RNA sequence: ACGAGAACAUGCGCGACAUUCCGAA
């Protein structure tokens, strides 16, 4: 799928040099939100979660800035830009397709390590 | 005479023994459900005079989506000059749907034809339940398996057949079926087997070939005819003996339970040249009431 | 006359359930066609017996409700206990949350020598299943239907403080009764009055 | 005249819970941390076990003392004693819950360790999934009342366990500073039953 | 008067044992 082109197309060192220890702040945040979206059962998203991936795409913009692999990832995955188009449809089905998409995205990146 | 096509829709998975507990049928004869309908009767404290003197019903045959499917004549069919395996096909198929049923008969069902009907029914799967007991467990025994082989199935599929009597008998059978769809039919229906919901209606699509005359006859239940009639109906016939067998489900028969009279049927299928009309005959052994087995044959004309 | 009651309802998976029966480690029993969680209703009569036989104590009233084969006293089963299949509705909030059916449990069992744990892999069904369970009561006798389904009252009870299978002595198969219904569906007998838990 | 005995209650982590399934145990309907009934019965009967003397050279758990397995059941051939105690699955309580989305907890953390070698000092790290220490659950027994002048007994030893358990871990490597968890009682009645359990305790 | 009737796939079993987020400035 996209992923797999994407994670393909970066594959050489993947993403510039990205691992999972660069991730996994990015991670933790993306499941925690996931989960507290999973407890509540409810078509539109809240506000405390819309605020919270409000968070979420400034700690993705922090870690971009932080380092080039993580910048080159986001970049090229279209994360952030799909975390915008998750606030502005607000539908619980596009933040899990978004949660799917970023977990797809891991594993591949994993299994061409 | 009315004929009444009554559909039985099955919820769980239902067990239809043949000799043991972990046979897995798909269908029953004429005979399992008469009894059910006798002891029906029996339970709701009606009368027996209809049941024994005037209905006359066929096999439990499978339906689904698209078809309904009669059992496959016993007729003499010719392949072609050199598929001798081929005949193992119409060996192997036991169930045609009615709108095939005269191009069977006039032997223009091929054997890949035969092949294709044989795996167009789409009835169900068989599987085989195991089950424990631990009564002996608490006095200081060991659990004890067994096995139930059980039949579900698909979800627009069922077990359809034909009733055919008088207006008074059908509203009593209408009123049998109904308390047997919580009653159940087959094995263990206290133990989460058998049941069903059913409907009775008119069936014009086999009052077209029960309307048919022709020159041979085809059982669509399993039936047996007296000495008499046995005596003249036996002639160029093709047929298949069943063994009809099993234990009496009664709690005033005797003390312990015990098997009734053993019994031998023509079956579904069988053609003969000659329309026997069978009976209900007792298959009881000095019991406190006479166990019935309904043998009566419900006839289907067509031409060979 | 003759009278038989229905009561329709759900069986809510508190805990765990795993009722034994491709290559799975300690599969659960399951309908042969849709693949789907099954409670076998063997299993519910079982269990509901063997409670009742406790807080009795065959006795004759297990023999009216569960049927008996002795010699001489052959009772007829009142309580038909259908199985129950996995809840539509179920159904669709498990399809909904990317939820599968069932759940793979890890256990250990540390030995009492060695102090080495072998390791175990069971399957459940995950607790926010639900079942639909049917019961058919049979009123062979008219006098009895009150102590008849007092003491089903008592095995559902018992039932909702016990395990349905699999070890429930280590937090399994726990659950609970929701009794939609209880309608007459053959018969004149009024079970308006009568309730089940 | 059967009886059961409800006894509800709150399991309080004091360090935090690992229980492996490094991720730990979830419901999967909830997603969230919990933790097994099989763990605390299993915890409970080897504590007891210890406490009340182990038989030497003993291989299985059938050959435990007769209060044992009277309690936590035994499977011996013609000696099968039903169990007793009913462990079910501690579940994440709802105030637990409701106190975590308050400040912004994840009902989990992941814990940072390293083994340092002996000759060559290299420390190689690793994580562990936890469960945060404010986190409660909601522990749920049922014990069976099948002897009357056994009863008392019993809860005795349960009561054991329990002292047992509040000084022991639960899951994980609990000599390392996890797993420990502390037991409030909320209720003891007879659920089911004539049985008088207003004078058991278990604390 | 259903190859039928009675029959819990159930009893016992900790995902646990050892592990410094440390050397360096």
């Amino acid at each position: 799928n996209f992923a797999r082109k994407v994670v393909e197309e970066n594959k050489r060192v993947l993403f510039n040099g990205l691992t999972t220890s660069k991730l996994r702040n990015l991670l933790e945040l993306i499941n925690h939100v996931y989960t507290k979206v999973y407890n509540s059962d409810d078509t539109t998203l809240s506000e405390d979660v819309r605020d919270e991936l409000e968070y979420l795409k400034v700690k993705f913009a922090y870690e971009s800035g932080r380092e080039p692999a993580v910048r080159t990832f986001i970049e090229k995955t279209y994360v952030d830009k799909l975390v915008d188009v998750v606030l502005k449809k607000n539908t619980k089905k596009i933040f899990l397709d978004y949660c799917k998409y970023f977990e797809a995205l891991v594993a591949y990146a994993k299994f061409y390590r | 005479l009315v004929v009444k096509l009554v559909k039985l829709t099955f919820k769980s998975p239902v067990h239809f023994g043949m000799k043991r507990l972990s046979d897995s049928n798909h269908t029953i004869a004429a005979d399992t459900l008469f009894s059910a309908l006798i002891i029906e009767a029996l339970q709701q404290q009606l009368e027996l005079s209809h049941l024994l003197n005037n209905l006359v019903i066929t096999d439990l045959f499978p339906y689904n989506k698209t078809s309904y499917f009669l059992p496959k004549p016993l007729i003499r069919i010719e392949g072609k000059k050199g598929d001798e395996s081929g005949y193992k096909a119409f060996k192997k198929l036991t169930y045609i749907p009615v709108e095939n049923y005269s191009e069977y008969l006039r032997g223009e069902i091929d054997s890949l034809e035969a092949s294709k009907i044989a795996e167009s029914l789409n009835l169900g799967k068989a599987s085989l339940s195991t089950k424990v007991s631990l009564q002996a467990v608490d006095h200081n025994g060991e659990s004890e398996p067994y096995s139930v082989g059980n039949f579900t199935f698909y979800p627009e599929s069922g077990l359809y057949f034909l009733a055919k009597g008088n207006a008074d008998t059908i509203g009593q059978l209408e009123i049998l079926m109904h308390a047997l769809q919580y009653s159940g039919i087959g094995g263990k229906r206290s133990a989460g087997y058998g049941q069903f919901r059913c409907t009775i209606e008119d069936s014009g699509k086999f009052d077209s070939l029960l309307s048919q005359t022709g020159n041979i006859a085809i059982l669509l239940s399993s039936a047996m005819a007296s000495d008499e009639e046995l005596v003249d109906c036996l002639e160029d016939a093709r047929y298949l003996l069943k063994k009809r067998t099993g234990f009496v489900q009664s709690k005033t028969y005797a003390d312990q339970l015990v098997k009734k009279k053993d019994f031998y049927a023509f079956s579904a299928g069988s053609t003969f040249y000659q329309k026997f009309n069978g009976k209900i005959f007792d298959v009881s052994d000095n019991g406190r009431h006479s166990v019935y087995r309904y043998a009566k044959a419900f006839w289907l004309e067509g031409k060979i | 006359m003759y009278s038989k009651i229905r009561i329709v309802g759900k069986i809510d998976v508190l805990t765990g359930l795993h009722i034994g029966g491709g290559a799975i480690a300690s599969p659960v029993v399951r309908d042969p066609y849709s693949r789907l969680p099954i409670i076998p209703g063997s299993s519910i009569k079982g269990k509901m017996r063997s409670l009742l036989a406790k807080h009795i104590g065959d006795a004759p009233e297990i023999l009216r409700l569960f049927g008996s084969s002795q010699k001489g006293a052959i009772q007829s089963s009142r309580l038909q206990i259908s199985d129950a299949f996995f809840s539509k509705a179920s159904q669709e909030e498990f399809d909904k949350k990317d939820l599968a059916y069932t759940e793979t449990k890890f256990e250990n069992t540390i030995s009492r020598l060695t102090a080495v744990a072998n390791p175990r892999q069971i399957e459940r069904v995950t607790r926010g299943a639900s079942f639909d369970f049917h019961i058919i009561y049979n009123v062979e006798n008219i006098n009895e239907v009150m102590a008849d389904f007092e003491n089903i009252k008592t095995a559902i009870h018992l039932l909702e403080n016990d395990y349905l299978g699999g070890g429930g002595t280590r937090g399994n198969g726990r659950i609970r009764f929701v009794i939609d219904s209880i309608d007459t569906v053959v018969g004149d007998f009024d079970s308006s009055n009568l309730s089940i838990k």
